[PDB]
Order: C-alpha cells, then structure tokens, then sequence
C-alpha cells in the first residue's frame, strides 16, 4: 500500500483522477489509467499559509 | 484514452459479432455442402463403377 502525498491547489483536485488531463495531471502527478486506489482531499490552508 | 477504449470496445464487440455469425453460416454451408458431396460420391461409386 503506497502512500504518496503532495500539496496541491483546490482548482486541480480533479486533474488527481484515472482519464483526466490537464497541467498538473501530466506534469507533476499522472495516475494509471486503471487506478485501484483512493484520492483524499482536505482544506488545510492555516498549516501552511504564512 | 478512456472514452476511446469505450468506444473501441463497442466496436470490437460488434466486429467480433459479425465474425461469429459468418462462422455459424459458413458451417451451416459446409455441412449442406459435405451432405451434396456424400450424396455425389455415393452416386459415382454406385452408378460410374
């Protein structure tokens, strides 16, 4: 069980999916296109927000 | 990529229908057709000779 992590805006949530393109889909973090995992998403502005 | 393998799913299932039909007539031909030539070879080895 990997447990990649990152930092990632809220507009690019979507682009952190199986199929779909975009900037960051294709240029920092490409999934398989057939994924048997789970995406996890969660505001946290305040730890890193100075 | 995902909507392409859909879709070239759908048309492998289709191709691969037509496929299985030709084969299903063309072994229905081939049967009437071994019948007819049973039915020859009977009728030369029993009539020519």
């Amino acid at each position: 069980v990997y447990a990649d992590s990152f930092v990632i805006r809220g507009d690019e949530v979507r682009q952190i999916a199986p199929g779909q393109t975009g900037k960051i889909a294709d240029y920092n973090y490409k999934l398989p296109d057939d994924f048997t995992g789970c995406v996890i998403a969660w505001n946290s502005n305040n730890l890193d927000s100075k | 990529p995902p909507e392409a393998e859909v879709q070239i799913d759908r048309l492998i299932t289709g191709r691969l229908q037509s496929l299985q039909t030709y084969v299903t007539q063309q072994l229905i031909r081939a049967a009437e057709i071994r019948a007819s030539a049973n039915l020859a070879a009977t009728k030369m080895s029993e009539c020519v000779l």
